[PDB]
């Protein structure tokens, strides 16, 4: 086609988006993970993972208004992973990388696991 | 804006 | 804060927000447009424009399957106006720049409008 | 991935 693209659109709509989740506008699941609770947007989640792209496909678990993730999962790691998800931006530290690894394989998030073994093979 |  | 950034990660949150709009899975809206209807996600409208942010953080109307727009707004203009918000590509033509900056200044999508400004001026 |  001949269209034109503005360069920041992309950003400019995630940053909204994260805008109202932290405003809980229009926010339609919780997901549980142990005694935590996040509230977000389905579509986010979908958009940014393997595993709640499938789940928010499925024909029962599209409707269900709250997700509980297995106890296996670190909050922390998910909360980093939530995070990323509605700003681009990946909190990786020593002391959480193996959480945000272990997460990010449950989750289905190829970048973030590839980001997390490069940094671990660097430390070694 | 640009020419993508 | 140290957060390491994943620069491609807005797009791709956007190309799959466009497929699942495509796919018409999870759209919680229809906007209607005189005789034309176009499934979305709240949310998305809300990210992109002024009056969809006015319209869905309002208690009353936030609960509506169903917006209906000014009878003075053209379909196409709406329709290359919503491609822009899943996609950030405005295709923009001689033949329909007045449709969509019109449409633009009424969704107050101000990028748009600015670019419509511009193209319209530089043809003058 | 970038530093931001
Ligand atoms: N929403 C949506 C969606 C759609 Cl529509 N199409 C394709 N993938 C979608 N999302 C999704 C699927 C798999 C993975 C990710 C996101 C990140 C990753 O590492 N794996
Ligand atoms: N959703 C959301 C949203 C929030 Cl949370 N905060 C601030 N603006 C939001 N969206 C929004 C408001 C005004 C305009 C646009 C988008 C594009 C434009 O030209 N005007
Ligand atoms: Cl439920
Ligand atoms: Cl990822
Ligand atoms: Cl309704
Ligand atoms: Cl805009």
């Amino acid at each position: 086609d001949s269209c034109i693209q503005f360069t920041r659109h992309a950003s400019d709509v995630l940053l909204n988006l994260n805008r109202l989740r932290s405003r809980d506008i229009l926010t339609d699941v919780v997901i549980v993970v142990s005694r935590e609770q996040f509230r977000a947007h389905k579509t986010v989640l979908m958009a940014c993972s393997g595993l709640f792209y499938s789940i928010f496909t499925d024909q029962l678990k599209c409707n269900l208004s709250v997700i509980n993730l297995d106890p296996e999962i670190n909050p922390e790691g998910f909360c980093i992973l939530l995070d990323f998800m509605y700003t681009s931006r990946l909190n990786l530290r020593e002391g959480n990388i193996m959480a945000v690894m272990a997460t990010a394989m449950y989750l289905q998030m190829e970048h973030v696991v590839d980001t997390c073994r490069k940094f671990i093979k660097a430390s070694e | 804006w640009v020419i993508p």
